[PDB]
């Protein structure tokens, strides 16, 4: 009812599909952290900003 | 009716006032004045849902209708009584009328759809583009009597067709004709929309020729 | 994988306090009872930290202390063969590409171009999945 | 030095915005001596060079202070706590709910402009016998026998049986101060008296704020269906005068265009304008009759064109 | 843009609307179109190598 | 920017046959004129109707409506100072509701022009609409407002 253009339709769409890859990326982060370290990095070792 | 208008103007203070002044009068530059529109015009408008327009672009949208059917009857007649102007159709027992806004004869709703209409709309009721930001809308989702007052009254670059221009028999007939496109299934497989060249084109290059190629890269070789 | 899982844990005993707290003073002190979407956001949030951590657990508890999470390990204990990484791929864009069709079918609320793009979504899709699994044409 | 510090807070007309500002000015000052003590850190710590003197020799490489850092997390703590239990104080005067509010004005905004409606009045010293209209509150049940259908589905109607297009939350008054387009609305109000107002939005939400009552409200379509108290009331209003009021949440386009104002007179020139009212006039009417300027002198309905470049 | 029209009380160069798009879309950009993704830009960029 | 400050949307006249004038205080809308015409013609000497709506801008007012004459000696039956802060509804126009249904001070202020030149539909015809704030031509046109078709005699061949 307000806002019926097609402008703010785009807009949802294009978050969802930006959402996804956000989604996405937090998958690899938290898995690549989880799985992929060096044989030495615990986890209480590993940079504050990893 | 009395309490109609009241309840006209209720509804009219708390939605439109600030585009159009509790006098009706048009708010300069943001909402033409609905002296004498009519109550035809509000019907189509607000039963449409394009009026409570919440943007000022090149076409106002149409959108959910914000008022139920008694609504929009309290704001047509309230404008009615305010300007005057042409009335939405209405059968015997008072319901706006949509059966009875079916007109017999078909051929010849078609051919002046054809002559008046389908220059902007389509061949078949889809949509169309206009100069710069405004289209046609696709008329399948309009009812008879919301066609019936889209011709009577001229929303927004549509000529206004008045009943000296095409007789309520005409209208009627456009608008028999307008439903039987809408509803009526696609002869010969799925009817990718309603234009021909573009919507056909599109669809060979992806359905024919993919299966084509996909084809011969299944018979013959990578190399 | 202790560290990975007592994360996980931490962060469910958070949210299950945080939901359960939640709950009860909006079921009570609030205008309209139990909010129902912080309530029912908060409890399965503790949902996604559970499984998490439920999962993490059991792995920990099924794996041996690995060079990655033992202390005092040397580089040669954890030489060795790494697992397949895929490298470069086009398939990727495609998949987005082919969801972006399906979005901008979606926005402007078109059933043909979302067929189309959920089509090329799925094309996308099987092209990445059997990316490293084709064999070799047998003419 | 108080208006200075308040970094630009009016100085309130009503109690509850008196407290408001005091407990700004105390927040604002523990904000700006933390941020001091903060920033003279910094800005003592950007002493410790690289100086030229320092040999091969790297610094202290301390890290992991315990005590210091228990120091550190027990002191905010108790200033957040402090913080909070004036936050709380403060709070409960935000609504006292009063069951006998002297003038409750039933706020209704519409989509880009207000409506004021008076719903009742009754002063404490004895006085204005009136009341709200509601005979216009009408339903719209869609609980028709049949509907597309042959028979069953008996529909009733979406929401709760009703439709979305319902309007019976808002309520009407006899007194309707409606602002158009062009013509700003005031919202007349006795001073000295307790002012409740009803909140409502006819279409979308949007947000009452008077910069000088130091309190917004964010008027919603259906704040009883969605769990908001819009009434919200106002002990006094001690300064008379015109105050210009706002509108403080997403609206649409003309979201900047919906500026009110709360003029607020003695309890005698109340008397006068519901008088008055209650006679067949409108608001500028009854202020000119009041003598007191008819149009918002805190802000001009500007111009409806869409801009300074438009051809007129 | 926003800058420019807000300089000065009248709507000299932008409309209601238009302003209202470019708040819409400068926080939406500004957040999600660049904070967001910047986030796992880094993240891509040193996580693994960290 | 399609939305910007010059958009269609915005800058569109009312759809109805009455023009719009909106110099002086008093802004004139929907001013047509009913002369139903059976020829070429509406000639001198029958009375047709000036139908329009005065709405008034401002509040503090101009409720005159003093002359509103030009060539055609518009006279103003049943006048009445109606507009401030409102309407003023001169006549009524095709399809107007019977709101009232009842002598409201007779007619509500009906303006009547004996035309002494002759109109015909499609024609411009300028119309002096003087209010104590001050005088505006409006060049109303004529409005056939919910007449039908009259029938065309058929056509014979040759
Ligand atoms: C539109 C969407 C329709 C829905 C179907 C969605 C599934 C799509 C899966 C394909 C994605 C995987 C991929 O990218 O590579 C596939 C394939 C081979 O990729 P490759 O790994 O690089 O080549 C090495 C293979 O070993 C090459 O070895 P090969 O040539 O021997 O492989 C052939 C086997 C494997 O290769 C394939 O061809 C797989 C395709 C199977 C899906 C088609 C059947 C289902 C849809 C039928 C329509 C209903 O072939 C078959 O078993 C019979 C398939 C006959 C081809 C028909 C494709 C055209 C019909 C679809 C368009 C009509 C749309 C109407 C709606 O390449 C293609 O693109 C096939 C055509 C794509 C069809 C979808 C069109 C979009
Ligand atoms: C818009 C949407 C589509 C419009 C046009 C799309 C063009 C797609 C063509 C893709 C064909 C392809 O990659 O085939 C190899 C690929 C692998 O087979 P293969 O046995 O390795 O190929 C034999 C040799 O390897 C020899 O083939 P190759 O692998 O050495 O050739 C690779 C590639 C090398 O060419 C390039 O690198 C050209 C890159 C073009 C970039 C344009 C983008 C510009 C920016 C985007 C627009 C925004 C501004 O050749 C081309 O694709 C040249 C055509 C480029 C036209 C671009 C039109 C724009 O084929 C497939 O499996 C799928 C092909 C199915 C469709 C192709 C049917 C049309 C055939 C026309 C040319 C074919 C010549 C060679 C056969
Ligand atoms: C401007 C920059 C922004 C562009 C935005 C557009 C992005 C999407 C277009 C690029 C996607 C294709 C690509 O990256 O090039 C691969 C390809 C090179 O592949 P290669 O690995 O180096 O091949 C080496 C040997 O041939 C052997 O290498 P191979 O073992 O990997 O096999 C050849 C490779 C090569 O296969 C291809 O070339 C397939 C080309 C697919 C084009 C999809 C067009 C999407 C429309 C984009 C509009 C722009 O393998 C295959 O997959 C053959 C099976 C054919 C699968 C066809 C699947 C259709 C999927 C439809 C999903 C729905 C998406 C709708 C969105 O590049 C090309 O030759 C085609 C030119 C680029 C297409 C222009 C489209 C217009
Ligand atoms: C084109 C070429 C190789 C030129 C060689 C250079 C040369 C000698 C140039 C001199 C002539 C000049 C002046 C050329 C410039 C412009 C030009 C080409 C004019 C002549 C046009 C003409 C008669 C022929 C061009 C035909 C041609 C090669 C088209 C591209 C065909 C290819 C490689 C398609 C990709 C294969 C494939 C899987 C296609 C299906 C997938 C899809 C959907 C592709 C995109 C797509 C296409 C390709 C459509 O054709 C289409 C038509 C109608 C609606 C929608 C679409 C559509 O979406
Ligand atoms: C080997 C060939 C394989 C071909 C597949 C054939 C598909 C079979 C489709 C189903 C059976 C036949 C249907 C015939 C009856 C029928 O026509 O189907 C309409 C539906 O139509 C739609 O909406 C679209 C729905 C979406 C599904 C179909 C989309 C298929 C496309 C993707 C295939 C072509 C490939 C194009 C690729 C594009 C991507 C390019 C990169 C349904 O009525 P309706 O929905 O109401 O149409 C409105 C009137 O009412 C109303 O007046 C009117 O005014 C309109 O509003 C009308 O839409
Ligand atoms: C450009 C010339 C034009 C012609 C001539 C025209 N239309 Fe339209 N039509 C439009 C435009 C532009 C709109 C958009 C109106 C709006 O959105 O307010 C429209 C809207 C409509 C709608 C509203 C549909 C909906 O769902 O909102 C209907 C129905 C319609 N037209 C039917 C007709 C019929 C019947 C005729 C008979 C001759 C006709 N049109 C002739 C351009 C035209
Ligand atoms: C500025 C926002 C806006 C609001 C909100 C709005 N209008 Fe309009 N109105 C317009 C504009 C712009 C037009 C002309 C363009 C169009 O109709 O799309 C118009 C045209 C109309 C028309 C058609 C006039 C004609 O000559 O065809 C009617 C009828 C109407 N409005 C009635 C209403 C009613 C009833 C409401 C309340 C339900 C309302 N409007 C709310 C701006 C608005
Ligand atoms: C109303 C006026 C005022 O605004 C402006 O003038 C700003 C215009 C900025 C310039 C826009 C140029 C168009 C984008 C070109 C991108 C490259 C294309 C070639 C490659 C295919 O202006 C206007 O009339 C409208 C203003 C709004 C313009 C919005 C543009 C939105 C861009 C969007 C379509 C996505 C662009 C794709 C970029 C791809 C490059 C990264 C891969
Ligand atoms: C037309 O109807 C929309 C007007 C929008 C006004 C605001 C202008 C926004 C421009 C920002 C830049 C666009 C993207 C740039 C890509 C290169
Ligand atoms: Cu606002
Ligand atoms: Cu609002």
């Amino acid at each position: 009812i307000h806002s019926p253009g097609a402008g703010g339709d785009l807009w949802i769409m294009g978050l969802a599909v930006g959402g996804l890859g956000t989604i996405l990326g937090g998958v690899n982060m938290i898995t690549t952290v989880v799985c992929m370290r060096a044989p030495g990095m615990t986890m209480f070792r590993m940079p504050i900003f990893t | 009716q009395s309490a109609l208008l009241r309840t006209g103007k209720q509804l009219f203070e708390t939605s439109c006032v600030s585009c159009h002044g509790a006098n009706l009068q048009g708010v300069p530059d943001r909402g033409p004045s609905l002296i004498g529109t009519g109550e035809a015009a509000v019907y189509f408008q607000v039963s449409t849902g394009r009026m409570p327009a919440m943007r000022g672009e090149a076409q106002a949208p149409s959108k959910p209708p914000h008022f139920d059917e008694s609504q929009i009857d309290a704001l047509g007649a309230y404008v009615q009584a305010n300007g005057g102007g042409p009335t939405v159709p209405r059968d015997d027992h008072g319901a706006v009328a949509q059966e009875s806004l079916i007109g017999g004869d078909v051929a010849r709703g078609g051919d002046l759809f054809r002559l008046n209409c389908a220059s902007c709309h389509n061949f078949t009721g889809k949509g169309g583009a206009l100069s710069s930001g405004k289209y046609a809308p696709d008329l399948g989702d309009a009812n008879p009597a919301q066609i019936y007052t889209a011709m009577l009254t001229g929303p927004q670059n549509m000529p206004k067709f008045s009943d000296r221009q095409l007789t309520p028999d005409e209208k009627r007939d456009i608008v028999a004709y307008v439903r039987e496109s809408a509803e009526t299934p696609s002869y010969g497989g799925y009817g990718l929309g309603g234009f021909g060249p573009a919507p056909e084109g599109m669809a060979m290059w992806i359905i024919g020729m993919v299966a084509a190629i996909g084809v011969a890269m299944w018979i013959g070789s990578r190399a | 994988m202790h560290i990975e899982a007592r994360l996980f844990e931490i962060l469910t005993a958070f949210f299950a306090l945080a939901a359960v707290v939640y709950a009860v003073l909006t079921a009570m002190f609030a205008t309209g009872g139990v909010e129902w979407a912080g309530t029912t956001a908060l409890v399965l949030t503790t949902g996604l930290t559970l499984i998490t951590g439920t999962f993490f657990r059991f792995v920990a508890r099924r794996l041996d202390t690995r060079p990655e999470d033992y202390e005092d390990a040397e580089i040669s204990d954890g030489a060795g063969e790494l697992g397949f990484f895929a490298p470069h791929s086009w398939w990727p864009i495609l998949i987005s590409l082919s969801f972006s069709t399906a979005a901008v079918g979606a926005a402007l609320w078109l059933p043909w171009l979302i067929a189309a793009g959920v089509a090329f979504v799925i094309t996308s899709v099987c092209g990445l999945v059997f990316e490293y699994y084709w064999g070799p044409e047998k003419h | 030095w108080s208006d200075a510090l308040a970094l630009g807070w009016p100085t309130g007309i009503t109690p509850e915005a008196k407290l408001n500002r005091e407990l700004w000015i105390g927040s604002v000052i523990a904000s700006f001596a933390v941020g001091a003590i903060v920033w003279g850190l910094i800005f003592w710590t950007s002493a410790f060079h690289r100086k030229k003197a320092t040999d091969t020799e790297l610094p202290r490489q301390f890290g992991y202070n315990m005590p210091l850092e228990l120091t550190l997390t027990v002191i905010p703590f108790l200033i957040i706590s402090v913080l909070f239990y004036f936050t709380v104080v403060v709070q409960e005067r935000m609504m006292h709910k009063d069951p006998n509010p002297e003038v409750v004005i039933d706020v209704t905004a519409f989509q880009w402009n207000w409506k004021f409606g008076y719903q009742k009045i009754a002063f404490a010293d004895g006085s204005f016998d009136y009341d709200g209209a509601d005979p216009e509150r009408k339903e719209a049940m869609t609980s028709r026998p049949e509907g597309k259908d042959e028979h069953g589905i008996e529909k009733v109607g979406p929401i709760r049986g009703m439709t979305p297009e319902d309007r019976t939350y808002l309520n009407f008054d006899k007194i309707e101060t409606l602002g158009t387009s062009s013509e700003i609305p005031v919202l007349v109000l006795p001073a000295g008296k307790r002012i409740e107002f009803v909140l409502n939005s006819a279409d979308v939400i949007h947000g009452f704020w008077v910069p000088e009552f130091l309190f917004k409200r964010d008027v919603l379509p259906e704040p009883k269906a969605n769990n908001s108290d819009n009434v919200f009331q106002v002990s006094e209003i001690q300064q008379t005068g015109a105050f210009v009021g706002r509108c403080t949440e997403m609206c649409g386009t003309f979201h900047a265009m919906m500026n009110f104002e709360v003029r607020v007179v003695e309890p005698n020139d109340f008397k006068a304008y519901i008088d008055q009212r209650n006679a067949g006039k409108t608001n500028a009417e009854a202020l000119a009759a009041i003598n007191q300027p008819p149009l918002a002198i805190t802000t001009e309905p500007f111009e409806s064109r869409r801009g300074e470049l438009v051809p007129q | 843009f926003m800058r420019t029209e807000l300089a000065m009380p009248g709507l000299q160069f932008l409309s209601n609307e238009q302003f209202n798009q470019l708040f819409t879309m400068h926080g939406t950009v500004m957040l999600l179109f660049y904070a967001t993704p910047i986030v796992f830009g880094f993240a891509n960029l040193v996580l693994p190598l960290q | 920017c399609s939305a910007g400050q010059i958009s269609q949307t915005t800058t569109q006249e009312p759809a109805v046959n009455g023009v719009n004038a909106q110099a002086g205080q008093v802004s004139l809308r929907n001013v047509h004129l009913r002369a139903p015409q059976q020829t070429d013609y509406v000639e001198p000497g029958t009375t047709v109707e000036l139908l329009f709506v005065a709405a008034n801008d401002s509040t503090e007012s101009n409720k005159l409506k003093s002359i509103t004459s030009d060539v055609g000696e518009v006279t103003l039956t049943g006048d009445s100072t109606v507009p401030a802060d409102g309407v003023l509804i001169v006549g009524e126009p095709d399809g107007q509701i019977q709101a009232v249904e009842n002598a409201e001070a007779a007619d509500a202020v009906t303006a009547e022009v004996e035309l002494t030149k002759p109109i015909t539909n499609g024609l411009l015809y300028d119309f002096t609409f003087t209010f104590e704030d001050g005088e505006t031509t409006v060049a109303v046109p004529i409005s056939a407002g919910e007449q039908p078709r009259r029938p065309v005699p058929p056509a014979g061949p040759g």
